């Protein structure tokens, strides 16, 4: 109990999971444009992505709301993981 | 005032020598004190909220947009002290902080395009006014032409606003070619109910978003907050987001906005975990404004949010003005100077700051627990009203995310005062200069007012009831 | 001096009656009270007054040293120029009922009915056709509550004034 | 409206791809505020409005400006390194 | 005639399209400058085709004679390097160019329509199979053109804008000063 | 006493929580064009360019 | 003379002149953890002269 | 009371005094006449938010 639940899982669903989560998420959101070296030509790329993204995820909620949740969570899975 | 400012700064600047610089910046800070203190009366018109709209239907004056001209006239006279005042008077200073020849009148016609921006009634005035300001600050990022990180800021800042102008432009021109109006006054729930005019206000909302970089293109503003001057980062990261914020708080033009939404939601997330690996500080406080920005953004998605909004910005402006000046004052504690534009750049150098100044770091205490949102300080007051407002509304998934994005968040917060409170081997015993009795008293005000604000609430509450009803 | 558009009448701007919604320049500053004077007066010693006791406070270069007399001529143009829009403003809110305005509203009363004794139009004959008078009427109305960003004025003899 | 519309978005894509030199995204910025001011004054002819022809003159009086301040920031980016790199930025 | 002249807007629209082209794909970044200048006086033909030669004037005294001549005389002056349009440097591009290309030219097309149907939203953007009735009237008795309207709106009912413009110059002025000229 | 002093302060929040949901509805209570919009040129109705002023134009 | 630690507890780089090095420009790192310091006043000593 | 608020803004006024004092490394009772500038200073915001308020319940007052 003491080692396996007290410190263990229960440092799992806390501290230790916690800090390791946002390690990870931190990075990849950080390095989301690190190997780039021409910062106006990636950062036009992204308005750009943004756009037609936000144009074919709006095309999709009109058809179905339900079907964009999947997608919202890969995105979301792409930025940070 | 700010015109007739503008007119004889320019005359008076070009009849000047490069040494009158600061004696000028003090002149116009006490000019624009003046017309805070005597110009202030005119509130009285806005009694019972009435709206006036001026110049042949072009601007509209009303309670909210006084409050926000007095704040920025505030702000200004903040930022320009940084200027006109040494910090110390020994020759390191000297080269840290001078200010340029034309750097007033830069900051006065921006600060005209943001005014001008918030009393927008028409799209025309809007848009003369946002490419006022936008160029404006691409000349303020620029003047400090001798440091290569910030004329390179200059150019990206110059092509991100101008393809985010020109998309603002385009969804001007669509409502004008599907209306044949160019104001938003020509709305009514009848014509929103019978056309889809959401493509076209949505594509409007994103386009001033994107200028202040909500994400997911907050990087660009970022790096440029990153690789300007220090006083020209806290000028340039405050001033344009209160002027669109404000502008679209007013318009509500995105009422229960998907796309704000699911925006909002990410630029809560990007704020809050992305600043947790910083290691420089302007980085930190530029992933904290992204938080902030999108803590206000919520309130683009439902009617009656001017109280919550006045108070969040209000405080929140007080707060970035108050943790930039405490920086700016730990500099002098500081071993390593990295560079003239930047002398401080990571948050490790604030490393054992207690035993130098132990003050400083009480009003460093005080201002982070602002930012995480510790009663009774101001910042507890301005995340409870928002709250209250989006929930009221039925936001109860974003609710629970900006919980989570101030826990997150609170992490890199309490980064800058966990080194500052820690020991440091080689401390200060003595020293014969004294910083500066005008901006430690400046420093102090904005301490006071963040710790014990508080005590006015339920006076404050009255007077909007009455401005704001 | 016919209007070419209908305007509210008697309108309520705060708790008392209205006089002129929009006064020409020149009835603005002729119903000044000595208490707008002596606001002028009080900005244009302020500026300079402020920038010596800033100097005082801390010295530009360390040793204090009077302001030089091109920075107090300045100062006491540009604290006129605030001072003179203060009075001005009190003034206007005088003529839209916004704050006390019993001995306007009286001088007022006795000023037109001396120009109606004497035939005249009683805001004047303007050398604008009347579409350009409308057209300066809606530049000019509530132009007050812009002082902070930008002076307007009412130079222009039009008959929208809000009255009977 | 086609013209302006067209010139609008491959002055886009020429911008966003751009990955050749600094020039090119400058005429590029020039070349979309082009083609929003032909799909303003087409719709300003159809409804007889001179409210589009306004704007219209307006946003060249700004394309001006702004051309003239970002050359002005071009060149001062050129006094401190003597080149414009193909990511010259 | 009736062949070619009714289809000069057609002609303008293809020569635009070729132009924005060979804008992109110029070797030498001072071709691309006259490229651009080709571009703008196709623009102006195309204003004057719809009516406002007026406008076609102006974009050629302003856009050629005073932008386009500040883009000779600034890459004349300085030292650019360039590389060409090429398969290794930008053939990867490829897709997202085909994807935001037809993305944003049917959104482009979309935002204009009202109706409910998004295929509705874009059938109507290719719906104009009809000629306009030009008819006359005599309510016009003055000589009033396109530049007097514009003088008359933009100095009485929005002499605003034209001040606020002239602060907008006059940043045009010393910000360029500000940054390229070194005091003292 | 005790009781009479609790009840006037329970009265006191009674009437904070009836000015509160009274300041509420009233800020959602449609204003006129007057207060709202312009209150010295009142009218909404537009009257548009006067040079070519054709009899027949004006609607109601 | 502990080695600095981040909000995360990650390991933090201590900063002087020695990241102004020869080898650490032109560095591949992202911009949020890169050292190097181009505005630094030992590697713009004879700028523009 | 506005007595009570006067004094209220005041000690706010002295709480700046001391923390820029203290902020300049100096003794609390260093320039001791700026305890009473600053003190003034406040106490006057203190009385124009005072009446600003008691304005606005008049007004609320007033339609009824
Ligand atoms: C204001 C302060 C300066 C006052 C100067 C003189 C005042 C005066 O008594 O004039 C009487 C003068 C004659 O009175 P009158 O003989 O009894 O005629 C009775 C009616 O006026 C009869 O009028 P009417 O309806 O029959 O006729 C139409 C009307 C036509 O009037 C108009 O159309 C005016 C409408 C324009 C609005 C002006 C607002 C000010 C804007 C300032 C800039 C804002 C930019 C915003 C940027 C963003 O009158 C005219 O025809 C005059 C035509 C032009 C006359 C010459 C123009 C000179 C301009 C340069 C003046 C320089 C003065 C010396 C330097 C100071 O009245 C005028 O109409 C003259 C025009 C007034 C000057 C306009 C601009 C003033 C200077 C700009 C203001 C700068 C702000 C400074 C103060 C800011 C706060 C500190
Ligand atoms: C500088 C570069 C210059 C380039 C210019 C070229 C670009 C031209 C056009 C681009 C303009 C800019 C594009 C911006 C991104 C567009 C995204 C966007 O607007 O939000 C959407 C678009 O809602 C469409 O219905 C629109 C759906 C999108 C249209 C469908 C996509 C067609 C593509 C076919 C493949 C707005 O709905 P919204 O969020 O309010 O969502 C909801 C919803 O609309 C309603 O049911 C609710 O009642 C409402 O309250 C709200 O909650
Ligand atoms: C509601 C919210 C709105 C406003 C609230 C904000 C502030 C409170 C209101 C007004 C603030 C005005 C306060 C005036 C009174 C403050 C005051 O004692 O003088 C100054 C600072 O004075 C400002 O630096 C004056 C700066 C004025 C700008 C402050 C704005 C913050 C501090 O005295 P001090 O003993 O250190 O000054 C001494 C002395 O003056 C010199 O002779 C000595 O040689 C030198 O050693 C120096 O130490
Ligand atoms: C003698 C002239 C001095 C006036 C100079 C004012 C400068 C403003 C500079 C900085 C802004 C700081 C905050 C302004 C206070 C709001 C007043 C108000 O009550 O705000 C209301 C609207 O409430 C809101 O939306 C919410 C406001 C959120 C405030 C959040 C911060 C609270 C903590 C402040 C504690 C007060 C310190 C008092 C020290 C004893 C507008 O009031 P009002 O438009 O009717 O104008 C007032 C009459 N006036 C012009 C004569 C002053
Ligand atoms: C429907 C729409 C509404 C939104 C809902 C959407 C839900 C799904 C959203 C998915 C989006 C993707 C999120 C991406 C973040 C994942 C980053 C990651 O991969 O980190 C995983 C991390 C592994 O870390 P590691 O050190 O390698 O393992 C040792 C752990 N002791 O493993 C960990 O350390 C995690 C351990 C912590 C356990 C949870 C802690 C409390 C919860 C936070
Ligand atoms: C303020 C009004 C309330 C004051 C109540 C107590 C009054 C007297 C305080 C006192 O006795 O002094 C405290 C302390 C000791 O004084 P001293 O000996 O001079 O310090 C050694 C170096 N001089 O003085 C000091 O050493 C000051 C050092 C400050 C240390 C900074 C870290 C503490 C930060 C406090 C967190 C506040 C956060 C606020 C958020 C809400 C809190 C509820
Ligand atoms: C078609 C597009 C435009 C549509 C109509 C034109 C609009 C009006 C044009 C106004 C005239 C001024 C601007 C003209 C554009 C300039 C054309 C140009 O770019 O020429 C330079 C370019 C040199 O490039 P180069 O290195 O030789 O390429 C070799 C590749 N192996 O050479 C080339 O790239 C190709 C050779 C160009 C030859 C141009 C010949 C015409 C000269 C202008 C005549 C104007 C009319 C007279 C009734
Ligand atoms: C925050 C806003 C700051 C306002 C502080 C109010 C003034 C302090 C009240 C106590 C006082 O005035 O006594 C004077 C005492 C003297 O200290 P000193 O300046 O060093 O002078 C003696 C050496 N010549 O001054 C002091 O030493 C007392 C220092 C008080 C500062 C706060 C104490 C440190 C933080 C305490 C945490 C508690 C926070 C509040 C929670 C309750
Ligand atoms: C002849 C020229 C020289 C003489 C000048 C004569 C001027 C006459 C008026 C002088 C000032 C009197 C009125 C203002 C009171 C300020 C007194 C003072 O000096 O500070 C008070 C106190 C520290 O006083 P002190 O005993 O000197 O301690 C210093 C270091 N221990 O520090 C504090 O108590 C700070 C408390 C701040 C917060 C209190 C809020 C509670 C309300
Ligand atoms: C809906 C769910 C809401 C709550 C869950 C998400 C909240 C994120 C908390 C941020 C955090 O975990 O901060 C981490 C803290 C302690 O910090 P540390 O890890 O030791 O290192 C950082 C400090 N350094 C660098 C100085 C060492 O630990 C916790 O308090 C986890 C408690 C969560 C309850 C399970």
């Amino acid at each position: 109990i003491a080692h396996h639940v007290d410190k263990g899982s229960l440092y799992r669903l806390g501290p230790v999971g916690i800090n390791r989560l946002l390690n990870k998420a931190s990075y990849n959101v950080i390095n989301l444009s690190s190997n780039t070296r021409s910062s106006l030509s990636m950062n036009s790329m992204l308005i750009l992505i943004t756009i037609v993204s936000l144009l074919l995820l709006v095309l999709v909620m009109n058809v179905n709301f339900i079907i964009v949740i999947p997608v919202l969570i890969s995105i979301l899975y792409i930025l940070f993981s | 005032m700010l015109i007739l400012a503008i007119i004889s700064l320019i005359t008076f600047v070009s009849m000047s020598k490069l040494s009158d610089n600061r004696a000028i910046i003090r002149l116009i800070n006490i000019y624009l004190i003046l017309v805070l203190v005597l110009d202030s009366f005119l509130y009285l018109l806005f009694l019972n909220n009435q709206t006036y709209t001026v110049m042949g239907e072009l601007l509209i004056f009303n309670s909210f947009t006084f409050y926000i001209d007095m704040l920025i006239y505030f702000i200004m006279i903040v930022i320009s002290s940084l200027y006109g005042y040494n910090l110390y008077n020994n020759n390191l200073y000297k080269t840290l902080f001078e200010p340029k020849k034309e750097l007033i009148i830069l900051f006065l016609i921006n600060i005209l395009g943001a005014l001008l921006i918030v009393h927008s009634n028409d799209f025309i005035t809007l848009f003369v006014a946002i490419e006022l300001q936008s160029y404006s600050i691409y000349l303020i990022t620029a003047i400090y032409n001798s440091s290569y990180k910030a004329s390179k800021a200059s150019m990206l800042y110059f092509f991100m606003g101008g393809i985010l102008s020109i998309l603002i432009a385009y969804s001007i021109n669509t409502y004008y070619s599907v209306l044949n109006s160019y104001t938003l006054h020509s709305l009514d729930s009848l014509i929103i109910n019978t056309l889809d005019l959401n493509l076209i206000l949505i594509a409007l909302s994103l386009g001033l978003l994107f200028k202040i970089g909500i994400a997911p293109l907050h990087k660009w503003l970022i790096s440029i907050y990153e690789n300007t001057p220090i006083l020209i980062t806290i000028y340039i990261s405050l001033i344009p987001k209160i002027s669109i914020l404000s502008y679209l708080v007013l318009s509500n033009i995105s009422i229960n906005s998907l796309v704000i939404s699911i925006l909002a939601i990410l630029t809560l997330l990007v704020g809050s975990v992305g600043g947790l690996l910083q290691i420089k500080i302007k980085r930190l406080l530029a992933f904290s404004g992204l938080t902030n920005a999108g803590y206000m953004m919520l309130l683009l998605l439902l009617n009656n949010n001017e109280f919550s909004y006045l108070y969040y910005i209000t405080q929140y402006s007080i707060s970035h003005l108050a943790i930039f000046m405490i920086i700016i004052f730990s500099i002098y504690y500081i071993n390593y100077i990295n560079n003239q534009y930047n002398p401080i750049i990571y948050v490790n150098q604030l490393k054992g700051l207690i035993h130098d100044n132990a003050y400083l770091v009480l009003s460093m205490a005080i201002v982070v627990f602002s930012f995480i949102g510790i009663p009774p300080l101001l910042g507890f007051f301005g995340k409870l009203n928002i709250l209250m407002s989006i929930l009221n509304n039925g936001y109860y998934f974003i609710s629970i995310v900006l919980i989570v994005a101030s826990l997150i968040s609170a992490l890199y917060y309490l980064y800058l005062l966990n080194v500052s409170i820690q020991d440091k081997n080689n401390i200060l015993i003595n020293s014969n200069e004294t910083v500066s009795s005008v901006l430690s008293y400046i420093l102090s005000s904005l301490i006071i007012l963040i710790t014990f604000g508080f005590i006015y609430n339920s006076l404050i509450i009255d007077i909007f009831n009455v401005y704001f009803n | 001096s016919t209007p070419l558009v209908k305007t509210s009448v008697n309108y309520s701007y705060g708790d008392y009656p209205l006089i002129d919604a929009d006064p020409h320049f020149k009835r603005v500053v002729g119903y000044m009270r000595p208490s707008d004077y002596g606001v002028i007066g009080l900005a244009t010693a302020a500026l300079p007054a402020g920038i010596c006791f800033a100097e005082w406070l801390d010295p530009v270069k360390g040793k204090f040293a009077r302001p030089s007399v091109k920075f107090l001529r300045v100062a006491t143009m540009l604290g006129f120029a605030v001072g003179f829009g203060a009075a001005y403003a009190r003034s206007s809110l005088r003529f839209f009922g916004v704050t006390e305005n019993a001995r306007e509203y009286k001088k007022d009363e006795a000023q037109m009915a001396a120009r109606k004794a004497a035939g005249l139009e009683p805001y004047g004959t303007s050398s604008l056709t009347p579409e350009l008078q409308e057209i300066a009427a809606k530049n000019s109305a509530h132009s007050i509550a812009g002082l902070f960003i930008f002076p307007w004025f009412n130079f222009v003899n039009h008959p929208y004034h809000g009255r009977e | 409206m086609f013209i302006g519309t067209i010139i609008l978005v491959l002055s886009f894509l020429g911008f966003v791809f751009n990955r050749r030199n600094i020039i090119l995204a400058f005429i590029c910025l020039e070349t979309m505020l082009l083609g929003i001011n032909l799909i303003l004054l087409r719709n300003s002819v159809l409804f007889d409005d001179i409210s589009g022809s306004l704007f219209a003159i307006v946003i060249i009086i700004l394309a001006g400006v702004e051309s003239a301040i970002g050359l002005s920031l071009l060149v001062s980016y050129y006094r401190l390194r003597g080149v414009i790199n193909s990511y010259g930025i | 005639m009736m062949y070619l002249t009714y289809y000069f807007i057609e002609i303008t629209i293809f020569l635009a399209i070729l132009c924005t082209i060979f804008i992109i794909s110029a070797k030498n970044p001072m071709v691309s400058i006259l490229y651009m200048i080709a571009l703008f006086v196709i623009a102006a033909m195309y204003l004057y085709l719809i009516g406002l030669g007026i406008f076609s004037l102006l974009y050629i005294m302003i856009y050629i004679g005073a932008i386009a001549v500040l883009f000779l005389f600034i890459i004349t002056l300085l030292d650019i390097n360039s590389t060409e349009l090429s398969v290794k440097s930008n053939i990867r591009d490829l897709p997202l160019v085909l994807i935001s290309l037809i993305v944003l030219t049917i959104s482009g097309l979309m935002i204009y329509s009202n109706d409910s149907i998004l295929i509705n939203k874009l059938l109507e953007a290719f719906g104009n199979d009809y000629n306009t009735i030009i008819t006359q009237d005599w309510f016009n008795i003055e000589n009033t053109t396109l530049l007097t309207t514009i003088g008359n709106v933009l100095l009485t009912n929005n002499a605003f804008i034209l001040l606020v413009l002239a602060i907008v110059l006059l940043l045009g002025i010393i910000g360029p000063i500000s940054i390229t000229m070194k005091h003292k | 006493d005790i009781l009479n002093e609790e009840a006037k302060i329970v009265q006191a929040l009674n009437n904070q929580r009836e000015l509160t949901i009274k300041m509420h509805e009233l800020k959602r209570e449609e204003k006129d064009y007057a207060h709202s919009y312009s209150p010295l040129f009142s009218d909404p109705v537009p009257q548009g360019g006067s040079i070519g002023k054709a009899p027949g134009s004006s609607r109601e | 003379d502990p080695i600095p630690s981040g909000a995360l507890g990650q390991k933090v780089p201590h900063v002087d002149e020695s990241h102004q090095d020869l080898l650490f420009r032109t560095s591949h790192m992202v911009e949020d953890l890169e050292t190097y310091d181009e505005d630094s006043p030992i590697n713009t000593s004879d700028a523009n002269t | 009371a506005l007595f009570t608020s006067l004094v209220g803004a005041s000690g706010l006024g002295f709480a700046t005094k001391f923390l820029s004092n203290k902020i300049r490394l100096k003794p609390a009772g260093y320039y001791p006449l700026g305890y009473v500038f600053s003190g003034v200073a406040w106490a006057g915001l203190g009385l124009v938010l005072h009446n600003v308020h008691q304005h606005s319940l008049e007004v609320l007052e007033k339609k009824k």
